[PDB]
């Protein structure tokens, strides 16, 4: 059973600090870059940091540099996040996820520590909409040092659940995702194609890239899809 | 800098054990790693590695010196992948191999210095965004 598990969640005072943990199970934690993808209530994925195997390369968003502390301890199959200076906008469900060596497809996700304290370079349209069995598109938007550069990942989030990879490297589906789902990248853009729309397609669908310029990870805004 | 010196030790390590024949946390995984897949190209590409090393003619230390020109100009299609990077090693520990057989032991020193030269020189870019041997690991990981 391959499975993360984060801890240590709960409420903050503004200024305040907190330390997640990030329990990993069922593989060789030490060979795999990992990394933190926070969701405020009701808004979009975003991503915060990450880390290599052995800890030589690390990055963060811009919105968490100088207060966010990465770090991971291979024999204990742990990552942590060391959150200084907490800010009301740091309220959120933070998420543990596995990076694919070969493709960087976020392929293993934890269920969520929820954090609470008390703008996205790639675009999606907010919502998309079809009845079953039709065919919808949903678009990513990006630019030369992202999408023009590097391929791009679709995720899959249910209602209720943690994201799942739904697509990697433009238009490779996981085992476990349908043939009704592809993928396709073209210059500075990429769409997922949902053919024979079934009931549980009804979910929010987020696209991710690496992007050069910002040395960042860069989720798109999210696609609200339901099935009339 | 760092990453010459670290991918140096790597490579020069790697290609001296192999041509001894006996094995000798961040350079110790990526040589753990070096070790499978580069073991791995030598047995599959053995006979297309052969016939490089008879149109190279490697005879001497001024045959070394000059071992970075083919190097540079495979390089030259634009194209940059793991792959591409752990062949050409692979291939230094074939030319290491040949060279121990041959009595010139001292040359496999300066053939790992060419071969981490060409490397870092013209691909310094592409395994910094990689993320260097943590990534040529994560890449390789089965």
């Amino acid at each position: 059973q391959v499975t993360l598990k984060e801890s240590g969640g709960g409420l903050v005072k503004p200024g305040g600090s907190l330390r997640l943990s990030c329990a990993a199970s069922g593989f060789t934690f030490s060979s795999y870059s990992m990394n933190w993808v926070r969701q405020a209530p009701g808004k979009g994925l975003e991503w915060v940091s990450s880390i290599s195997s052995s800890s030589s390369y690390i990055y963060y968003a811009d919105s968490v540099k100088g207060r966010f502390t990465i770090s991971r301890d291979n024999a204990k199959n742990s990552l942590y996040l060391q959150m200084n200076s907490l800010r009301a906008e740091d309220t959120a469900v933070y998420y543990c996820a596995r990076q694919v060596g070969a493709t960087w497809a976020f392929d293993i996700w934890g269920q969520g520590t929820l954090v609470t304290v008390s703008q996205s370079v790639l675009t999606q349209p907010p919502s998309a909409s079809g009845t079953p069995g039709q065919r919808v598109t949903i678009s990513c938007s990006g630019s030369s040092s992202n999408i023009g550069s590097n391929t791009v990942n679709w995720y899959q989030q249910l209602p209720g659940t943690a994201p799942k990879l739904l697509i990697y490297s433009n238009n490779q589906r996981p085992s476990g995702v349908p043939d009704r789902f592809s993928g396709s990248k073209s210059g500075t853009s990429a769409s997922l194609a949902i053919s024979g729309l079934q009931s549980e397609d009804e979910a929010d669908y987020y696209c991710a890239a690496w992007d050069d310029s910002l040395n960042a990870w860069v989720f798109g805004g999210g696609t609200k899809l339901t099935v009339l | 800098d760092d990453l010459y010196r670290q991918s140096l030790e790597i490579i020069s390590r790697y290609l001296r054990e192999q041509a001894t024949g006996s094995k000798d946390a961040a350079g110790r995984r990526a040589l753990e790693t070096l070790r499978r897949v580069g073991d791995g190209v030598q047995r599959n590409h053995e006979t297309a590695f052969q016939g490089m090393l008879r149109k190279l003619d490697i005879k001497n230390e001024d045959d070394v010196k000059s071992l970075s020109r083919v190097m540079i100009h495979v390089f030259s299609d634009g194209v940059t992948n793991w792959g591409r990077i752990v062949t050409l090693i692979s291939f230094g520990a074939f030319v290491a191999k040949h060279l121990k057989t041959i009595n010139q032991e001292s040359c496999i020193e300066p053939l790992a210095e060419s071969i981490t030269d060409v490397l870092v020189r013209t691909k310094r870019d592409w395994l910094v965004k990689q993320r260097g041997w943590d990534g040529f690991v994560e890449f390789f990981h089965v």
